[PDB]
């Protein structure tokens, strides 16, 4: 099971 | 195979929150297309895990699908909410995101967010009704997944 | 009187 | 009226128009003010707005983290009364003063608690945000909380 695409941070 | 240029196009302008490049490429046929080269993510999936809420915003005006499911069983707002990304998660949810929908391993939103930590993205969850008492396929619910030190969602929960 | 900062909760 | 040079600045500012910023911000512009307005900067604009990749360039290019507004109100009091936690976070890697007062002697912690924010409130608190400051009215933030945010209480109790 991996993460889904994205992330938290916009910097 | 892979995806036309133009999907590719629409796919990565999603990711990278180019609302101009969106617009120009996003019609009926397009707008809900998959990542087959990655894990299949819709252009909503990208535009919300990247926090690209004018992305997101001109995506659900065109058809975009709340319910689409990558190649793991995730839609748009578990991407949401694994990230932190409150107002995405909020506009969603406002177009009839399902709350408790879960993935293949029967993670939902609400476990995402959890394991996260994620602590407004879960009380905006809750506070739109989900369910803290649900098992994934480890028969671990949200509060389960929720890290040591990580006081303050545990009591959330 | 006090007045608010200029912003925006939503970017939407 | 600002120049032409400031206002169009000022303007990209808000709308995250970054690559406009990046054109038109120098050390004698990075600090501009609105005065057709409230004396924001730039950063003020920015960081309200909840525009990150401005907010980024602006602090590395000479953006006052310090620099007040017609109100006292400094950019953290804009990120944090709008709940902006990116926002707020960069502020403080950047030396934003926590416990900094407007004219009212509101502090960034009084905008988080009175608008609902946990996770902010929980962010100045572990930067040694004081949670007993009056404001000029005699109020702690604690005594802004809406009943009921019963957590931010919590937290401030």
């Amino acid at each position: 099971r991996q993460s889904p695409d994205g992330q938290s941070f916009r910097s | 195979m892979g995806n036309s240029e133009a999907d590719r196009q629409l796919l990565e302008a999603a990711k990278a929150g180019d609302v101009e490049t969106v617009k120009k490429l996003c019609t009926v046929q397009s707008v809900n297309c998959r990542d087959i080269e990655g894990r299949q993510s819709t252009p909503l999936h990208f535009a919300a895990g990247y926090n690209r809420v004018s992305v997101v915003e001109y995506l659900l005006q065109h058809g975009a699908d709340v319910h689409a499911k990558d190649k793991g069983g995730l839609v748009p707002l578990h991407n949401a909410c694994s990230y932190g990304h409150y107002e995405v998660a909020e506009l969603l949810v406002k177009h009839g995101a399902v709350v408790n929908v879960a993935d293949l391993w029967k993670f939902t939103p609400l476990h995402e967010a959890a394991a996260k930590g994620k602590y407004e993205i879960c009380k905006l969850l809750l506070q739109h009704g989900a369910d803290p008492t649900k098992k994934n396929r480890d028969g671990n619910t949200p509060l389960d997944l929720v890290k040591d030190g990580d006081t303050d969602i545990q009591d959330l929960l």
